[PDB]
């Protein structure tokens, strides 16, 4: 960060060079930045994470994916419901 | 995205004004992003007498 | 394009700011606004509008004076003022012809009428007189905007009745008529009084209108679209009689047609 | 050696043009506050690599109603001419000393019509036929403009050798005797090399691109290439033909250095334009030439005849 | 989105014919089955350089 | 062996075609005007040798910016067929990638994947600029991961 | 009251008439035009470096749907199907149930991001704060089946956006 | 920020540079480290072909003084 840029350089992020497997060296998107500091990037707050600890609790991921489509990592929509009208079980006992 | 003083009077000469006094980058004066809790006010019809909905 | 067109990101921060997004606010709902503006709002917008009239006066510099906007613009597609009116034109196309009608002081909704300014008023008919038009039509909403920067009063976003605009969130979660009136209001919504009506708006294209007419339910029967560019394009053929593929290029400009709400 | 020195003009030539498909798109951005291209490379270096590669193995489609000789002709044309337009130009030992090095250069930037037309014929589409007309009557009636420019300059050269040129200007630079000509010629300029303000040809609202709308990928290009060598070698031109400079035959590459410093200016003065002005109407840009060009030129270029009798200051003819 | 079919002598428009329905989407059909508060963002997208207005 | 010149072979290619596709602008509702901005000076678009402006010969990818609806249909139809390969097409705005706002209308198709092949889906009501811009990224990593030689080498 | 635009003839003095033939002979508002774009082309260049930076943002930032849950990690959404109600485009689709510890969660919660056209209806309508917006808008994806998203998505889309969205609704629900 | 047009323009400069010296170098390289003898008229022509025929190498720019002489 710089102080004295315009509202809108005045911070930047240096990407990792490698995150979750994929090594983003040369190539990278804006999809690694984890969402504490994702408000910090956005002018969201003038206040970083370090400075800001973002309220941690359970179920919060401890690490951050970024946008997994393509990969086979994607993810497929698929119904979440269960069954709707049931087919009945024929019996197993001989005709007669 | 301030500048050179042999640059800053040639832009100046060749746009013929003084656009110094506001250009139209935006620096430290915006508005703070982390302003504190606004208490909200209230509207007229917020007394707990005399606000019948028949008038 | 796209010097300007910084000043416009610029707005669609503000919208932003406000709304929640940058284009689409869904901001201005019926009984007053959605909800506040964030704190510090107020002095961005008075920064800006410091800002913004020098490069308004950058751009007239370009192409107010130059030679060939000028040559390609001025006296091309003349619109008679008895004609335009006939022909249901609207907005900046009458101001340009000349005559003197604006629905911001003639038939002034909300507070326009509290608020000083003048119009620009045409003199040719022409094209470069409609674009001339637009330019003072900047100014002078940059006069507005500091008039009504200055006077905003305190009081509440929306009405204070709730049973047209939602409760606000805390006797949402504490009150029993709160909770029952927000159920109902994104549930069933406000029932409308039976009845028609036609409202009409000074759009910055020009007029713009809706007949509205409900038959007293839950939802409305029928609403239709004055939109400013359609009597416009219906008078388009009139508009060009004789000048080049380039006037009418130069035309559909100052025409201002997006095909948007003229298509509806 | 002499195919080496060929070579040695042809292809930096080519790198020169490659690369002002990068300085305008630079140089435009910058004028309307854009950063322009800077991620191919450092500051956009390698960018008109990458384009220059997509275009050669981009599918070059045919067009289905038309004849493919001139198709394939019209690029030959336009970018050869082009390019062999380039030969007789002083620098500071012109590479071929044409004894009519001027009027061979006009005569071949005529020439340019002849793809033009092929062009917008043989591709045959509406935007095509139209566009081919429209451009060669643009081109085809500034070039007499710049024939009566180029005479009355050179009435106060003395031949029509290009080389002596410099000779002829050495003291003071050209423009301070002939600054209204010039103010047309590098107009008129503006106007051959169909250029925003007076391009006309693209227009893209009602001829979108006028002679370059079927053409794809490799012939496409060398239109391309044609026109933006066309910038370069007119701008050239106009450098040398009112802007003087030194040139000490002990040390050629002096007059080299200032050369291709006023040929840079030129051509930034072309972007300059490009990037600020409206673009012209076919009516206002032939009205700008037959009502008002042309009078002031034949006036100008009679003043300029006149002008070295009556001062007994003919110039040498050899 | 677009159409002029136009007729000319060559260079004089003679008479053109404008086309609308190039985007074409049944927004007044659409907004008798929502209600208003689902009805007003319609009026967002409908003439969508003036949103507010 | 041949993968590995076939392999940087095709990786100067691919990457020749990443960093100079050429949009079809196509603009068809608010979709357009968020693009426009994106190709305002705040993002500019024609930094990464993108450059917006592209007849629909010389063009390498269309954004298909707007709802579509049936009378436009024909006319993106013929648009797409015309476009010399590699085309690939990305969609912006919830309109564009399916229905929309407009989903259950009578005249709007509901989909341009109905239409034409969608490459890269951006959402969004609009997409905002920035949105956008991350969307034709996404298209250039997926040119960069490109094999065409190798699968000819090695069909 | 108005003002008349174009109304200002010129006069017709000798110094005038000559002032005019220079500026029409002698170019100047085109110098002038010209000389413009040259202070502008001096000037510094706006342009955000993407997507190593980001544009500006606010709090009330409309993006990507997301199912929030309580401190103690049960979710918020009592599947009052308001929300469905209220989504203009009928993106959102809830089949409820009475569940094994009876609290009446969702079956199927599923928002048609195609579809949607995200106007933030749906966290305003929602009385338990349960469905909302995330700051996110980098999620352009290259199927449509990848955009059709499901119960499980969007709780995961809450489970990784939940520090930015906590942070945002801590310094939004007042105005709100 | 315009000096990040210079090095696009730069190697353009150098692009143009190339042609300059090249001929100018190759010519005094080719005549005997004078510049090319240019010919503008038929006198040029038989002065070079009377000091080609001179020289006695078949090579123009080879030029011999009074010492060639008696
Ligand atoms: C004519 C050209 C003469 C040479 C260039 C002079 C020039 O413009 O220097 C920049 C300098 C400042 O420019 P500015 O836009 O006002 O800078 C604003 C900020 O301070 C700018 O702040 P900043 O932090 O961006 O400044 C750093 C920047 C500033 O730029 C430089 O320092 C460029 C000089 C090389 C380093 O340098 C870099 O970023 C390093 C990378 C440089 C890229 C390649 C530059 C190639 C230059 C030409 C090489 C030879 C061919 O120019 C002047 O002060 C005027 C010089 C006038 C010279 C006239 C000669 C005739
Ligand atoms: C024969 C057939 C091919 C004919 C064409 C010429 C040969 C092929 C092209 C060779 C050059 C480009 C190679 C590919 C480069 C690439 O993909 O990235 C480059 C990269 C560009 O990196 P980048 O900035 O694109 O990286 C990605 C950035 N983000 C993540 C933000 C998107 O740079 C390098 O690899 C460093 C060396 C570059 C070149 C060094 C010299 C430059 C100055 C001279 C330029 C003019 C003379 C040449
Ligand atoms: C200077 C340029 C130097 C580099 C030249 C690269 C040329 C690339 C041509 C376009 C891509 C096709 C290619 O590489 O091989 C053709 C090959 C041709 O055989 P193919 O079978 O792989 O083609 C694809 C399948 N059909 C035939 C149905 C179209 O195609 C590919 O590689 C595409 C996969
Ligand atoms: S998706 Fe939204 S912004 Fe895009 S065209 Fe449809 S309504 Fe307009
Ligand atoms: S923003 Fe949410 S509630 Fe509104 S239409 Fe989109 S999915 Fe439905
Ligand atoms: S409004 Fe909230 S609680 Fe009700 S169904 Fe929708 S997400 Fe669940």
């Amino acid at each position: 960060e710089d102080n004295k840029q315009f509202f809108g350089r005045h911070r930047w992020v240096i990407y990792t060079t490698e995150m979750n497997g994929r090594d983003t060296f040369w190539d990278v998107d804006g999809s690694m930045v984890p969402p504490e500091w994702h408000r910090w990037l956005h002018c969201m707050t003038d206040d970083p994470p370090t400075t800001k600890p973002p309220t941690a609790r359970k179920y919060i991921w401890t690490n951050h994916k970024f946008n997994v489509s393509g990969t086979p990592q994607q993810y497929v929509p698929y119904s979440t419901t269960r069954k709707k009208i049931q087919e009945w079980v024929p019996p197993s006992t001989p005709y007669k | 995205a301030s500048a050179t003083r042999v640059i800053q009077l040639l832009r100046n000469w060749a746009s013929g004004r003084d656009l110094q006094a506001k250009l139209q980058l935006r620096y430290q004066e915006i508005s703070k992003r982390t302003q504190p809790p606004p208490k909200l006010p209230v509207g007229p019809s917020h007394k707990l007498s005399n606000n019948y909905y028949c008038t | 394009f796209f010097w300007m067109f910084e000043e416009r990101e610029k707005m669609f921060e503000f919208y932003e700011r406000v709304s929640g997004a940058r284009m689409h606010a869904a901001y201005i709902r019926p009984g007053g606004v959605h909800q506040d503006l964030p704190l510090g709002l107020l002095d961005d917008i008075y920064e800006f509008s410091k800002n913004f009239s020098f490069r308004i006066d950058e751009l007239e510099e370009m192409l107010t004076n130059n030679r060939i906007w000028r040559n390609r613009t001025v006296d091309i597609g003349v619109v008679t003022a008895e004609d335009a009116l006939n022909y249901g034109f609207s907005g900046v196309m009458l101001r340009g012809s000349g005559i003197q009608w604006d629905l911001r002081k003639t038939q002034p909704y909300d507070v326009y009428d509290q608020v000083e300014f003048d119009v620009p008023i045409g003199s040719r008919g022409d094209c470069y007189d409609r674009y001339l038009c637009r330019v003072e039509e900047m100014r002078q909403s940059l006069r507005i905007i500091s008039q009504c920067l200055n006077k905003m009063p305190p009081g509440e976003i929306k009405v204070d009745d709730a049973k047209v605009s939602p409760p606000k969130r805390a006797e949402m979660k504490t009150s029993m008529e709160s909770l029952i009136h927000h159920f109902k209001l994104y549930t069933e919504g406000y029932q409308v009084p039976p009845g028609a009506t036609y409202t009409a708006i000074e759009a910055p294209k020009g007029e713009f209108g809706v007949y509205l007419v409900s038959d007293g339910s839950s939802r409305p029967y029928r609403c239709k679209i004055k939109a400013p560019g359609f009597a416009h394009l219906a008078g388009l053929d009139k508009m060009s009689k004789g000048h080049m593929l380039a006037d009418v290029v130069a035309i559909i400009g100052t025409q201002d047609i997006v095909f948007g709400e003229v298509d509806r | 050696m002499f195919m080496i020195n060929i070579l040695s003009l042809i292809i930096p030539i080519l790198l020169a043009v490659a690369f002002l498909t990068l300085v305008e798109r630079k140089v435009l951005g910058y004028m309307q506050l854009r950063k322009g291209p800077n991620v191919v490379g450092p500051y956009g270096l390698l960018q008109p690599i990458a384009d220059a590669l997509k275009l050669v193995t981009k599918e070059p489609l045919r067009p289905g109603t038309s004849s493919i000789s001139m198709f394939i002709i019209a690029p030959i044309l336009g970018l050869s001419l082009a390019l062999t337009m380039w030969v007789p130009l002083p620098m500071p030992y012109p590479l071929i000393n044409m004894n009519l090095g001027v009027l061979f250069m006009l005569a071949m930037s005529s020439l340019a019509v002849y793809s033009i037309l092929w062009s917008g014929w043989a591709s045959n589409s509406k935007y095509a036929l139209i566009g081919a007309l429209r451009a060669v009557a643009q081109t085809i009636s500034y070039e007499v403009t710049l024939a009566i420019i180029l005479l009355s300059v050179l009435l106060m050269n003395g031949s029509y050798t290009l080389s002596t040129l410099i000779t002829t200007q050495e003291h003071i630079w050209m423009i301070f005797t002939s600054w209204p000509l010039a103010m047309m010629w590098f107009i008129s300029t503006l106007a051959e090399t169909n250029r925003a303000p007076f391009d006309l040809t693209e227009g893209e609202s009602e001829l979108v691109s006028g002679f370059n709308v079927e053409y794809a990928a490799g012939p496409f290009a060398m239109f391309f290439m044609a026109e933006y060598a066309n910038i370069i070698m007119m701008n050239a031109f106009t450098a040398i033909l009112f802007l003087g400079a030194s040139h000490d035959p002990h040390t050629p590459e002096l007059y080299t250095i200032n050369f291709v410093l006023k040929t840079l200016a030129l051509t930034i003065t072309f972007l300059w334009i490009r990037a600020s002005y409206p673009r012209f109407r076919y009516d206002q840009l032939m009205h700008l030439l037959w009502k008002s060009f042309l009078p002031l030129t034949l006036a100008l270029c009679m003043w300029h005849i006149s002008l070295p009798i009556m001062t007994a200051s003919i110039p040498p003819q050899s | 989105v677009l159409r002029l079919v136009m007729e000319l002598s060559g260079e004089m428009v003679r008479k053109c014919d404008p086309h609308i329905g190039l985007l074409h989407r049944g927004t007044e059909k659409l907004i008798e089955y929502k209600t208003y508060l689902q009805a007003l963002p319609y009026f967002d997208r409908l003439d969508y350089v003036s949103m507010m207005c | 062996r041949g993968e590995y010149v076939v392999a940087k072979l095709d990786d100067l290619v691919n990457w020749a075609r990443r960093s100079s596709l050429w949009p079809m602008t196509f603009g068809l509702a608010c979709c357009a005007v968020e693009m426009m901005h994106m190709a305002a000076p705040r993002y500019d678009m024609d930094r990464f040798g993108v450059v917006f402006r592209a007849s629909p010969r010389q063009s390498d990818v269309m954004i298909v910016a707007g709802t579509l609806t049936n009378k436009m249909a024909p006319a993106l139809r013929k648009v797409y067929d015309q476009m010399p390969e590699p085309r690939y097409v990305v969609s912006m705005g919830s309109c564009a990638n399916g229905g929309g706002y407009y989903h259950y209308s009578y005249s709007v198709v509901r989909g341009c994947d109905r239409i034409v092949p969608v490459d890269i889906y951006v959402p969004g009501c609009p997409p905002t600029a920035e949105a956008l811009l991350y969307g034709i990224l996404q298209l250039q990593r997926k040119i960069k991961r490109e094999k065409r030689l190798r699968i000819w080498y090695r069909r | 009251t108005y003002k008349f635009v174009n109304m200002r003839e010129p006069s017709m003095d000798m110094k005038s008439v000559t002032d005019r033939a220079a500026q029409t002979l002698l170019w100047t508002e085109l110098v002038r035009g010209l000389g413009m774009t040259l202070s502008y082309l001096f000037r510094e260049p706006a342009t955000i470096n993407y997507p190593f930076e980001k544009g500006p943002l606010s709090p009330r930032f409309r993006g990507e749907h997301a199912l929030r849950r309580y401190p103690s990690g049960e979710e918020r959404c009592i599947a009052c199907k308001l929300c469905e109600a209220v989504c203009p485009a009928q993106a959102i689709t809830i089949e409820a149930e009475p569940r094994a510890d009876g609290s009446r969660r969702t079956t199927r919660y599923d928002i048609d991001m195609t579809k949607c056209i995200y106007c933030g209806f749906c966290q305003e309508a929602c009385p338990v704060d349960a469905i909302v917006e995330g700051p996110n808008f980098e999620f352009s994806t290259e199927t449509h089946e990848e955009l059709l998203y499901n119960k499980e998505k969007l709780l995961n889309n809450g489970d990784k956006w939940e520090a930015e969205i906590a942070a945002n609704i801590q310094a939004d629900y007042l105005y709100r | 920020m315009w000096f990040e047009i210079l090095p696009g323009i730069a190697v353009m400069a150098a692009c143009l540079f190339i042609p300059g010296m090249a001929t100018a170098h190759i010519h005094k390289f080719t005549n005997g480290g004078k510049e090319k003898r240019v010919a503008h008229f038929s006198y040029q022509w038989n002065l070079m072909e009377r000091d080609r025929c001179i020289s006695g190498v078949n090579r123009y720019h080879v030029t011999k003084g009074l010492e060639n002489i008696d």
